[PDB]
């Protein structure tokens, strides 16, 4: 029942030290190795971590990891940050002989000033209501780095029925954009009156609500 | 070693010596084991 | 230093087997667990297997039924086989070394480049843009979100402008959205002030050089 | 960007004076053609091995420096301010601001050092802080100063970085003050050749290894070198990598043996002197748990382990957790004691698939009750009885704690070498020792099965047999040789043609290959001219002009 959790968004200016962890869920994380990864755009992670603290030849001496038994959590740390290391970091652990991966961490090196998220909420078109169809799209644009998580709420209760998150990527002017495709039914639109689109950029959450 | 003449000191059987030839089926005390014994 | 490279057929189709070849440069196979690492783009990895000099191998149970690795000391190469490729098989593949105990492959201590192996078996289709009409109400912020989405088309990229590009202030071109059907889901949303809204004409233009397919649709606030 | 420094960083080597003396010396120099960062635009300098600080400005823009790693309470630092009245040094780990501007126990005041050149040197050598000062009025020119010593403090604090200080007439952005220029040169231990004129001052300096011309000048200890062939040094090929190599290793019966012994009759076997066969199937190697200290895979290249010690005992499943360092209870005391600095690897695995019997297995026993703990490495052959002893119950219907478990502990006592091999390249070869350097190619040598290695004349070995795949390699000590510097004389020019002795550069300006070796820097002409500088192996030189 091993589960691997890593922080969604970690940001760091160039030259400073940044660390990314993979928290153990079931059992004592000390017995099982947790290996920290890196995924460039269009690339795949490789294996560079064993005994959690050594750096080999052919790989820079700055990529360092650690596993601490006190908080039952892992850690991968970067000391000499460079803009080339823009890579999505994932953690993989052993589950009683089963190779089980994690959700991963998206790491981005700051190249632009931070941008607060912009969220707008509108109801779907009234022409399609005759076909008993209602899909919801929540806008997330003008935010840098591009890492948000969309949390839906149903009368002060989270819901993740048909969430279709999108990957932020640079626009014409280098900034990111994201959306979340929500699917519900027109019948519950009459039973529900308060829905919010909580988006988590860095540590800030901004939401909007509409009512019938 | 390959194709090279050498000279080495060690415990050797010196050349042209008389070794004791005994047939054990006829006629046992202690046979002395010196520094080096060449038995056959 | 040892350099590891990968090369092979990058366009796959369902129901046949994945084949990929790796060659070693300036290295030996003594005391190394050579392995392959897989990850679908955007998502997480799915580790393939391992092999050492004598050929002792271990596979992921999800791939053991479908994966096969071979080592060739005569040709100083080792290859990968992966049968019954699916939509989940679309991923980049690398070859890499290893240092561990009897098959602990965690220091493939050289970054792999690899190829792009994708499953592509479909046909070209026609786009059908649909209106993402706004609520046309006085929101808290005096800005109206207008957009249009493109469906049933292949492949990326698709370039979308507004008023032939004349509208540029609020335009927000998005990347493609990865669905499960196998097509690219594009949408462009423009932010316009509420004061200038109601009668002004806004058109988003769909453009694709390869298939010579252009769509120009006007989206209205409300009816 | 960056810029090269032509002739900056010259000073009296020994801080002593000589008259009319040419002399070559090594010390903490600024090497010729070293990097300095021009700071001309419409700043923290790390103190690596000494900083040569130069400033060009009409007026006194620079106020001083703030040295120190962090300049906090817990980090030792230093402040120097050079005023028009006096210079103040405070080595007391004082706290300094990030953006310099002006309006503990230590303290120090001394005389002030002074379109204007000002040079200074901070040196952190042998637990001593050396300060040199110089002031003169004014592509980089060849500006020269025999930088006489000024100060040498005996105090050592962590000095790594410093930054210039600027103070304006008035401020809170601000006034358009001038952009001062300063160059920083990191000091390096280097050797030069100097000439001191009859009045006794440094006037001419030559890097010992700037050019082959510079090297022949440093060889002759002079500055005028006639036309001829001169021998300076030797090209030695770097030996690339070090390759280490090690009739079956009996690793199979250590863990996969069908039958094991009990705890009292623990089995210990040393395994070495054999090809390491680790591929034999044991459990398909489903290694999900591993962490070892003391031994690491990296060191096997430069570490050869002496012995392999294996220790075996028999326990049950729900008690393997209690067998670890820092564990208490009756289980570890009466079964097996783990040392604090255990050097080895822990292997634990399931053995129900092999140790399952229809009628039950009574061949696994363990001591649960005793008067006292067994001594380490104790040998007992007594059969005195304290049923007194209980045997494990191995049923498929019992809990997970009743599963049979084979547990063995491996230890490495340092009172076997590492793999890897390359061929056809000048490398450092080691085979359980036999540390040699050279090229290992295909060998014209064929040996006899016990003939482990062969020798040539002058006790230089010829071949090596492979401990792994049993193949024979030819060894030649690395391809290297001296260098001769054809120089037609500083009177004429400064064009050097350097010959490597007995080296083929086909296998490591225009480069020619002659019987004597590899002549680079010479445009090999084929024409007939009288010989002036014989280069070697029948070839001579001339000046093209």
């Amino acid at each position: 029942n091993f589960m691997l959790t890593q922080p969604h968004s970690v940001s760091e200016s160039p030259g400073k030290t940044v660390t990314i962890s993979c928290t153990g869920s079931s059992g004592s994380i000390a017995s099982n190795y947790v290996q920290w990864y890196q995924q460039r755009p269009g690339s795949a992670p490789t294996t560079v971590i064993y005994e959690d603290n050594q750096r080999p030849s052919g790989v820079p001496d700055r990529f360092s990891g650690s596993i601490d038994s006190s908080s039952n959590s892992a850690s991968l740390t970067i000391s000499g940050l460079r803009t080339e290391d823009e890579a999505d970091y994932y953690c993989q652990s052993y589950d009683s002989g089963i190779w089980v991966f994690g959700g991963g961490t998206k790491l981005t090196v700051l190249g632009q000033p931070k941008a607060a998220p912009s969220v707008t909420l509108f109801p779907p078109s009234s022409e399609e209501l005759q076909a008993n169809k209602a899909t919801l799209v929540c806008l997330i644009s003008d935010f840098y780095p591009g890492a948000v998580t969309v949390a839906w709420k149903a009368d002060s209760s989270p819901v993740k029925a048909g969430v279709e998150t999108t990957t932020p990527s640079k626009q014409s002017n280098n900034k990111y954009a994201a959306s979340s495709y929500l699917s519900l039914t027109p019948e519950q639109w009459k039973s529900h009156r308060s829905y919010s689109c909580q988006v988590t950029h860095e540590g800030s959450t901004v939401e909007k609500t509409v009512a019938p | 070693r390959s194709s090279v003449l050498h000279s080495t000191q060690d415990l050797f059987l010196p050349f042209f010596s008389n070794v004791t030839w005994f047939h054990v089926i006829s006629g046992n005390p202690v046979l002395p084991f010196n520094d080096g014994v060449y038995f056959a | 230093q040892v350099q590891l490279v990968e090369w092979g057929a990058g366009l796959l189709k369902p129901s046949e087997t994945l084949s990929l070849t790796c060659a070693v440069y300036g290295g030996s196979f003594s005391g190394y667990y050579w392995s392959w690492i897989r990850q679908p783009p955007g998502k997480g990895l799915e580790w393939i297997g391992l092999i050492n000099h004598s050929g002792s191998t271990n596979y992921n149970p999800s791939l053991k039924s479908r994966v096969t690795i071979s080592l060739d000391t005569s040709k100083n190469q080792f290859s990968l086989k992966l049968t019954s490729v699916t939509a989940a098989d679309t991923a980049v593949y690398y070859c890499a070394r290893g240092l561990g105990i009897f098959g602990v492959v965690t220091l493939s201590d050289v970054w792999g480049q690899g190829t792009t192996v994708t499953v592509s078996s479909a046909s070209t289709k026609g786009p059908s843009v649909f209106p993402l009409a706004p609520s046309s109400k006085s929101t808290s912020g005096g800005t109206a979100a207008l957009g249009c989405l493109v469906k049933d088309y292949f492949p990326e990229p698709v370039t979308v402008s507004w008023n032939s590009g004349a509208l540029t202030s609020g335009v927000h071109t998005f990347p493609a959205v990865l669905q499960s059907s196998g097509l690219y889901s594009l949408s462009s949303v423009v932010t316009v002030p509420s004061s200038s809204l109601g009668t002004q004409t806004y058109i988003c233009n769909v453009n694709h050089k390869p298939s010579n397919t252009k769509v120009d649709k006007k989206v209205e606030p409300k009816s | 960007a960056y810029t090269n420094s032509f002739t900056r960083g010259v000073y009296y080597p020994d801080k002593v004076f000589r008259s009319s003396v040419l002399h070559s010396t090594q010390d903490l120099f600024l090497p010729f053609f070293s990097n300095v960062t021009w700071f001309h635009v419409i700043p923290v300098l790390p103190f690596n091995d000494g900083v040569y600080f130069a400033s060009i400005e009409k007026s006194n823009i620079i106020r001083g420096w703030i040295f120190g790693t962090t300049l906090d309470s817990k980090t030792q630092s230093l402040l120097i301010v050079n005023n028009a009245t006096n210079v103040v040094i405070k080595v007391c780990e004082f706290q300094f601001c990030n953006d310099p501007f002006l309006d503990c126990t230590f303290e120090y005041v001394s005389q002030p050092f002074l379109k204007n050149l000002r040079e200074f040197v901070f040196k952190n050598i042998d637990g001593y802080f050396k300060i040199y000062s110089k002031h003169t009025p004014i592509d980089l020119p060849q500006g020269f100063s025999a930088l006489e010593p000024l100060v040498d403090l005996p105090i050592g604090i962590n000095i790594t970085r410093f930054q210039t200080l600027l103070a304006l007439h008035r401020s809170y952005s601000g006034w358009t003050a001038g952009a001062a220029a300063y160059y920083v040169g990191y000091l390096q231990p280097r050797t030069f050749l100097l000439k001191y004129n009859e009045n006794g001052t440094i006037t001419d300096a030559v890097d010992c290894a700037l050019d082959p011309l510079s090297e022949t000048k440093c060889t002759l200890k002079s500055f005028t070198v006639e036309k001829g062939i001169y021998q300076t040094s030797n090209f030695r090929v770097q030996p690339t990598e070090s390759i280490v190599r090690f009739n079956l290793c009996p690793f199979d019966e250590v863990f996969n043996a069908t039958r094991f012994a009990s705890v009292y009759a623990w089995n210990r076997k040393r395994i070495s002197n054999c090809v390491a066969d680790y591929s034999v199937l044991y459990n398909l190697a489903p290694f999900f748990t591993f962490k070892c200290y003391g031994v690491s895979p990296t060191k096997l290249n430069d570490l050869c382990f002496t012995n392999v010690y294996a220790d075996s005992f028999v326990i049950r499943g729900d008690e393997v957790r209690q067998i670890a360092p820092g564990q208490t209870g009756n289980i570890a005391d009466y079964n097996y004691k783990l040392p604090d600095d255990f050097t080895g690897c822990v292997i634990a695995w399931n053995s129900n698939k092999l140790d399952s019997k229809v009628s039950g297995n009574y061949n696994y026993l363990y001591r649960l009750f005793r008067k006292s703990n067994l001594k380490p490495f104790e040998r007992d052959i007594s059969t005195e009885i304290y049923f007194p002893l209980r045997s494990y119950s191995f049923r498929p219907t019992y809990g997970v704690g009743h599963q049979p478990y084979r547990v063995v502990v491996l230890s490495f006592e340092l009172l076997k070498k590492s793999t890897n091999l390359v061929k056809n390249k000048c490398v450092n070869f080691n085979f359980n020792g036999l540390k040699g350097t050279g090229v290992l190619t295909e060998s014209n040598k064929k040996f006899l099965p016990f003939q482990q290695f062969g020798r040539d004349i002058a006790d230089t070995t010829d071949a090596v047999r492979d401990p792994q795949t049993l193949e024979i390699l030819d060894i030649t000590p690395c391809s290297f040789g001296g260098v001769s510097v054809i120089t037609p004389g500083t009177n004429t020019s400064n064009q050097v043609a350097v010959l490597y002795q007995g080296v083929n550069c086909t296998e490591v300006s225009n480069v020619f290959q002659t019987r004597a070796g590899c002549l680079i820097g010479a445009e090999y002409v084929n024409n007939s001219y009288e010989c002036d500088i014989p280069i070697g192996a029948g070839i001579c030189a001339s000046y093209q002009t």
